[PDB]
Formats: structure tokens, sequence, C-alpha cells
């Protein structure tokens, strides 16, 4: 299963 | 820059008139310009909106003028009611990001409404307890007379108010102190209309 | 529509912070903004889903936590002087859609508590003579004694909230101009007819909500905690 | 980065048993490429072109392939077009690599 | 027995338009399992691999839904980094990402993957230890920053550790008779005559599953740059192809193919007939 990234860049 | 800058700082205008609210912005790309309105104690709220494919958008009397070759925004209040009287604020998006919306510093209208029959007079108001304590309010004034501050931190003198009462508007503005022995005839630091005591 | 609780916010410096927003129209994205005095709108942060996203000169001096999609806060900690702003949440269905903004929370960051006051509300009865040359009543309400500039004034007319003919001050007057930390004072105006204030059976109330001190604030003074309170002042008609 | 070419059959040469010409382009960024699977100088209309991936090093792979009878005369090339080079380069297909 | 999970995704910025192309590429074992596409009619995780059929729509939804939200992701972090490096407004601009792990012996968790790049280079990476992060450049550490005080790190860890072994046991479970499937290489030597009185020898591999293959030539004894190597080829049908060659005087000589289809390592030399 693929993840999901936390705060933007 | 980006600004957004906003044309004048603060409008004033008779009941009736037709106001103008004036906006400059910098960056080319922007597409959409919406246009908020908030009333004192109040967030702002969406009034009308304008794209970069339309010139003109209208929505009976609020009214906007888009000039792309001159890149400013025209806001027009036909037939300007006291209930306009409010913040106008104009914000601005670009394509690969409408979330950022660039708004601008502002503009406060404040609408002067028509006093059809002027009655001014101060009036002796009493305390509701034991007591006491006696306020005065000069009511039903014309809205180019002005009141002043009294220069004196004892003496407390609030701005013009304008009510609604449904039935058909008055402007009003209270005074008070706690020195003893201060008459409501007290208000001799502005020029006033001759009416009206005891 | 977006939900903004309370309306105005007081804390000490270096003490934390967190201004709660929430919207009941189901939306992904919840922006948040700073407003300065007389200075525009500019965007904090904002929450798309389960995304978070700060602005590069922003970060370090906001932080941003989301319990769930109908709500939204911002995050302070270490609160300053510098932070004392009026606090916008907006609200959007998708990322490039038209916002919705809140009422706002107006933040007031002070050194010391010790000069937080509530209000003293004092009701004053239509003049004689007025009744006498129009054919109109006039109650003149009085909030004084109050520190900060943390009000809200509401006329109540037999337990009902009335909008027509009342009149409140933009800005209350400072008691003592000549020096800081000085209390305010706020006046109201309620026109009703010659006839309705005739009326024995008629009730008049003037509630003022002040927004003070709370649970988690400190107070170690001898004088009574300066709590979120509503103080009232009523007055029965008369013929 | 420059694109790297192989051109190849799936199964060993033989002339009139039928084939398949692949066409293995590596080593390209942005993403966005141009191949054409040539005939004689001619270009090839139906080339099945594989979905986009790219390598541990960040750069970009596609495998392009053809259906083929190899013969002695026919000459075969593939043609690649990509912002990194200023002039298409055209690798010639040899059965001895 | 080496087994891996790996999400290898990508977002291309299109000029002028709003949304940009974002792909997400499943991998299990190095091959190709589950693949996102917003380019599509219908935007959804389709399957790759003929295994992947076993799973319902409970999973396919989640994985779409999940994918929908990382499309915005790399949206604003795209346009954050235009911000960064202030660049035009207009132009191609690509993020990648590289994220999952390997397991080792035996399904267990042996090393922990998240990278980021930015225009082909790379930008931000989650150390070994899975807490720190590399910055390759000053825009990066603003990104470094931003994830060291809202405590990213901490999360990417949780999924690495947790998720993203627990799913790749299932996978290996669902899928085993394709997936621990090895085919042997096709091996022979070619002759190629020169000027100067020399001759290349061409040792083939064709045939192979997996990719990972050595080839070496030999002089009784180890020849190492003068010997000529092409990159590993696919042939198409799921198989692969590479050659290693040499240039030696008018001989014989010793290729040793070495891979995991094959029990002996191959050792081969050329004819004639």
């Amino acid at each position: 299963a693929s993840n999901e990234n936390m705060e933007t860049m | 820059q980006q600004q957004v800058r906003q044309s004048p700082q603060s409008l004033t205008v008779w009941e009736g008139e037709t106001a103008i609210l004036n906006c400059s912005y910098e960056d080319s790309t922007f597409n959409y310009f919406p246009w908020y309105q908030q009333f004192p104690g109040e967030g702002p709220a969406l009034l009308i909106s304008i794209r970069s494919v339309s010139d003109k958008k209208e929505d009976g009397r609020f009214t906007i003028f888009f000039n792309k070759r001159e890149k400013k925004l025209s806001l027009h209040i036909t037939d300007s009611q006291p209930g306009d009287s409010a913040t106008y604020f104009c914000a601005a998006s670009e394509g690969s990001g409408s979330w950022q919306l660039i708004f601008g510093s502002g503009t406060q209208l404040t609408v002067m409404p028509n006093i059809q029959n002027p009655d001014p007079a101060v009036y002796q108001l009493r305390d509701s307890k034991s007591s006491d304590k006696s306020v005065c309010l000069f009511t039903d004034f014309d809205s180019q007379t002005n009141v002043s501050q009294s220069k004196d931190s004892d003496v407390y003198i609030t701005d013009k108010c304008v009510l609604d009462m449904r039935s058909m508007k008055s402007n009003s503005a209270v005074a008070w102190s706690n020195k003893s022995d201060f008459a409501c005839a007290n208000a001799f630091n502005n020029s006033i209309i001759p009416e009206d005591t005891f | 529509t977006v939900k903004q609780n309370p309306r105005y916010k007081l804390a000490r410096v270096g003490k934390p912070v967190n201004l709660i927003c929430s919207q009941t129209m189901n939306h992904d994205t919840m922006y948040w903004y700073q407003k300065k005095p007389n200075q525009a709108p500019k965007l904090l942060l904002f929450y798309y889903d389960k995304i978070l996203n700060r602005e590069a000169d922003t970060f370090e001096k906001f932080q941003s936590s989301r319990p769930n999609n109908s709500f939204c806060s911002l995050y302070i900690g270490s609160a300053g002087l510098e932070y004392s702003a009026m606090y916008l949440c907006a609200s959007s269905a998708g990322l490039d859609a038209e916002q919705y903004f809140g009422p706002g929370t107006r933040l007031l960051v002070l050194e010391d508590l010790k000069n937080v006051f509530p209000p003293e509300v004092a009701v004053f009865e239509p003049s004689e003579a007025e009744i006498s040359h129009t054919q109109k009543a006039t109650l003149v309400c009085l909030a004084t004694g109050f520190y900060p500039d943390h009000v809200e004034l509401s006329w109540w007319v037999n337990g009902k909230e009335v909008h027509s003919g009342v009149c409140t001050d933009p800005q209350p007057l400072k008691e003592q101009p000549a020096l800081n930390d000085s209390r305010y004072a706020l006046s109201s105006r309620l026109r009703v007819s010659a006839t309705f204030w005739q009326n024995p059976r008629n009730h008049f109330r003037c509630q003022v909500q002040f927004y003070g001190l709370s649970e988690n604030d400190e107070w170690t003074q001898d004088r009574a905690k300066p709590v979120t309170q509503i103080v009232s002042a009523e007055a029965w008609g008369r013929a | 980065k420059t694109p790297q070419i192989q051109v190849y059959s799936r199964h060993p040469p033989e002339n009139g048993k039928p084939n398949i010409l692949n066409c293995y382009v590596t080593q390209f960024h942005p993403p966005h490429i141009e191949i054409q699977m040539l005939k004689n100088g001619k270009k090839i209309p139906k080339v099945e072109m594989s979905d986009m991936s790219f390598s541990k090093d960040w750069s970009f792979y596609i495998l392009a392939h053809t259906e083929f009878t190899p013969t002695e005369t026919d000459t075969y090339a593939c043609r690649v077009k990509h912002a990194s080079m200023a002039e298409p380069k055209t690798v010639y297909w040899d059965r001895d690599m | 027995g080496p087994h891996s999970m790996r999400y290898f995704e990508t977002a291309v910025s299109r000029p002028g338009l709003e949304e940009p192309r974002y792909i997400s590429v499943g991998y299990v074992d190095n091959k190709e399992f589950v693949r996102f596409d917003s380019d599509a009619e219908n935007p959804r995780y389709e399957p790759r691999a003929p295994w992947m059929e076993q799973e319902g729509p409970e999973y396919w939804e989640r994985e779409t839904q999940k994918a929908k939200g990382q499309e915005q992701w790399f949206r604003v972090s795209l346009r954050n980094l235009l911000g960064y490096y202030n660049q035009s407004a207009g132009g191609s601009h690509t993020l990648q990402q590289m994220s999952g792990c390997d397991l080792g012996s035996d399904w267990r968790l042996l090393r922990g993957y998240l990278q980021f790049a930015y225009e082909g280079r790379d930008y931000i990476a989650l150390n070994e230890d899975l807490k720190t992060w590399t910055a390759a450049d000053m825009a990066a550490q603003i990104t470094r920053r931003k994830w060291e005080q809202s405590g990213a790190a901490e999360h990417y860890k949780a999924y690495l550790e947790g998720e993203c072994v627990e799913w790749l046991h299932r996978y290996l479970k669902n899928g085993n008779a394709t997936l621990l499937r090895t085919d042997s290489p096709k091996a022979h030597v070619t002759h190629h005559p020169r000027s100067k009185g020399e001759v290349t020898l061409r040792c083939w591999a064709l045939g192979f599953y997996p990719a990972d293959i050595t080839l070496t030539w030999q002089l009784n004894g180890e020849l190492t740059q003068d010997m000529e190597l092409v990159e590993t080829r696919p042939a198409g049908d799921g198989t692969f192809q590479k050659w290693a060659s040499v240039v030696v005087p008018l001989q014989n000589y010793t290729c040793r193919v070495y891979h995991e289809g094959l029990p002996e390592p191959l050792t081969l030399r050329w004819e004639p007939p």
C-alpha cells in the first residue's frame, strides 16, 4: 500500500 | 511587488450618490479578482467577483470595471444606502495557485444618511439605580455638524451615531462626567445648531 | 457559516495560545490569515484534508492542528507582542475554489494581566422632555472601567435581542488618554416609541459580553479574577 | 541528461521468422521524449510504447517495440528527440550487438 | 531472500495549466504491480500484475483516495519550490519521490527509503536512522527546518517500519507462483574479426529473470576497463538481455555468468564448427 506525505515542502 | 494596493484609504459620500473604490495590481498573471465586504465586528463576506475574460460584472447596484491594459480595478456603488457603510477589500489569484489570494489594505466606506427633519436638542438622562449618575444626549441633529472631544480628561464625549427605528433615522452623541454639578448645557467646545435644552 | 470562538482572545507573554475554527459546510480546505490594524490580510497557513502547508516567511512562528475535517486550529507557543493581531479563518470546498471567511479572533498579548478589569454596565432612563418634544424615547447604555478593548454590546427587549433602532460606538473612549494601560468606556443608544416606553410590562436590558481571563490563565492578585463574564443592566417602562 | 539508446531484437535474428524490434531509451530528464522507429529511412506507423517509469538515479526510461520480419537488405533505426539534445540521435540496428 | 516494496512518484508541471500530471508507480521485488495516472479518463490505481486481481474494491478505492491527496501535496510543494529558487511562473518542472523498504532475512525490515528530487537532481532525503534529513541545497534546508518543527520524519518512520512491511508480507503470500519465478539465461560466444590482427569475443546472455546478472571475462585469472559492457535491456516478454565483449588477438578465453536462476555459475568458450 502507498504512503500519504505529511507537511509540504 | 504583488502588491496589492487600493485607493483611497477612507471614502465618505452622501446617501443616494455613487461611490468609486479603486484598486491596482502588479502581477499580470492574476485572473480571479474577488471583492469582500466586512461590517464592524463581522468577517469579510463575498460581495462580487470578476475574471480576466470579462471586463464588466453587474449585480444590481454593485459593479466592477476591470481594465487589463492598465492593470486596475474599480467598484461602483449606484444609489448608496447607509447600510453599505463597511470596509471593502480586494483580492487577486493567478493560475498555478488559486488558493493564495493577495488582498489589499482596504477602503473604509462611510455613507452619510439624508436627515429629512432635523430637531437638534440636548437631553438630561437619569440612571435607574440609587442613582446618582446623569448622562447628556445630543440627538436629531444634521449629518453636516460635528462634535468635539471637549479637551478635558474628566468630560467624556462620544462621536455621532445614526439609528434606524424601522418606521424611518437620527444622529446621536453621548456626554458624561464624574465631576459634581456638571450641566447638560456644557457642549460649548464645538459649534451646534441653536436648539434646545430646558 | 464559518464559526470562530471566542471573538476576542487575551494572553500573557511566554504563554501558549490555541485559536479554534469550525465549519458545517464539509469543506476539504481550511485557511488561516493574519490581519494587522489597517493592513492587508496575509495568508499564514492552510490544511487540505490531511496535508498541511505553511508559508516560508510564516513558519517557526505559527503551528497548526486538525482533529477532524470539520475543525481547524492555529497554535502559538510562545506568545509575544508581535503576535497581537486579528486572526481570520477561511474555508473552501476545493484548493482552487471560492473562500468563505469567519468573523475573526482579535488577539491582544500583554506583558502582565494586572490592568485587566470587567465593565460596569448602567442603563439611563429616557428624558421626560424627549417624550414631550418628540414622540420617541431614547435609552442610553454605559459600559465603564473595562480593560482591554474586548467587549460585545447587545440590547435585549422582552427577552429578545433587538437590532432596529440600536447604535453602538465603533471605538470606545480612553478614560485617561494621558497614560498607557488606560481603561475604556463604551456607550449605546436604544430608540423606542413613546407608547412602547409608557407600557410598564416592557423590559429593557443592556447586555455587555466581556472577554478576559480563562481557566488556564494564572491570577496572583488579591482582587477578584477578571474571568470572561457577562455584565448587564435592566430597566422597566413607566407612564 | 542526454538519452542513451539501444536497438535490438526480442529473440535471436533470423531471416524469414517474425520478431520484435525494441528501442530501449534510458538516462534522460525531463520525462517528455519523442521516439520514432525507422525502416529503410521511413517511419513505422504501428509502434507500441511502454508507460513512463524512472530509475534509482532519478533518470527516466522508456521501451518502444514494433512487429518486424528481419531481412539482409532492410535497414532499421531509432530516432530520439529530447530537450537536452540539439540534433536528434539516430541509432542503427546491428544484429551482432 | 532479498525482497523490497517501492513507490516511484512523479509530478510534472504543464505550461499555463492549473493541474499538473501526477504518476505513482508501485514495485514489488523490482517488478511493477500498481500504477496511478492523472492523465487517464478515470484516474484510479490500476492493477499491473496478474496476481493483483485478488484484491477487492475496498483496496482500490482506499489507494485512489491516497493518490488524490498526494496529487495535491505535489501540486503545492512544486509551487513552493518556485518561490524558493525564485524561478518564473511558466515552465516545465519535475518533482520525484522514492519511498519503501527492504525486508532482508527473514521478513523483519533491513533498510528504510524516503528520497525527493527536483529538476532531476537530489533535493531532500531521509537518512538510514530514519530521524534526520540530508539537504542538497539551501532551498532544501528550509524544507528540512519546516519538517523538523512539525516532526514529519516520526510519521514517515511509522509507515516504513509498520504499513510498508505489513503490506509487502501480504503481496509475497498472494503472489508467490509468479513472484519467486526464476529464469536461467541462454549463453553463447560470437566471433567478430578486426584490423591490426585482433578479434572481439562477445559473451551473450538472453532470456533471464531477474535483471540482476554478472558477466566477466578471464585471462586465466581476473581485464577490468579494457572489457566492453552494455546495460541490462528488457526483451519485452518480462525477461532480460545483456552482453560483455573483449578485444583479444587472433583465441581461447573464459566467460563467467552469475545468476540466481542457475545452480552453478556458467563457464563457456568459443567454437568454431
